[PDB]
């Protein structure tokens, strides 16, 4: 299983970015997605997390950001509003916290 | 090991003519409902015909269960409604 992502990039502050991450199987309603993100040399930090019944969301982005599905797609997104320089990092997308796809830098000056 | 890692399972829908097989993820730790896995496969197999109640190992066994998925069968056959 890959995962793929895209829609990373620079921003400026304020502005929005929606990141995709496709995954190579069929994608099921019980799957669970999430987002994590990471600083040069850090550990990933969670930023939001989606199984089927609950959207959860690091205190930071949370009602900025939101992460929703659409399986028909094999695909979750993070749509990503009214960004800030702190949100800079590269984002990486995982599956059932055990498939993970490759980071995606965003980059809001 | 289904403890560790989301289980890979190979489903093949029986009948349309050229045979939509489909690769979805289960994960033991978080599939509670037998009846909700099929709902989900339904979907996944685009079964137009209301949701799957038969599905069975390649052998011809009947999967009557969550612990059918998480054994020595990886593959699948779903026969929706319409072949009974």
């Amino acid at each position: 299983v890959q995962l793929q992502e895209s829609g990373g990039g620079l921003v400026q502050a304020g502005g929005s970015l929606r990141l995709s991450c496709t995954a190579s199987v069929n994608i099921i309603g019980g799957n669970h997605w999430a987002w994590y993100r990471q600083a040069p040399g850090q550990q990933r930090d969670l930023v939001a997390s989606l199984s089927r019944y609950n959207a959860n969301y690091a205190d930071s982005v949370k009602g900025r950001f939101t992460i929703s599905r659409d399986n028909a797609k094999n695909a979750a997104y993070l749509q990503m509003n009214s960004l800030k320089p702190e949100d800079t990092a590269i984002y990486f997308c995982a599956l059932e916290n055990y498939y993970w796809g490759q980071g995606t830098q965003v980059t809001v000056s | 090991k289904d403890f560790v890692r989301p289980k890979l399972v190979t489903i093949i829908r029986s009948g349309v003519k050229p045979r939509k097989a489909v690769r979805v993820l289960l994960n033991k730790k978080t599939a509670h409902s037998f009846e909700q896995v099929l709902t989900d496969i339904t979907e996944a197999i685009k079964l137009e015909t209301g949701v799957v109640k038969k599905l069975y190992t390649l052998d011809g066994k009947q999967v009557t269960c969550l612990h059918d998925f998480f054994g020595d069968d990886d593959v699948f056959i779903a026969c929706g409604p319409e072949k009974f």
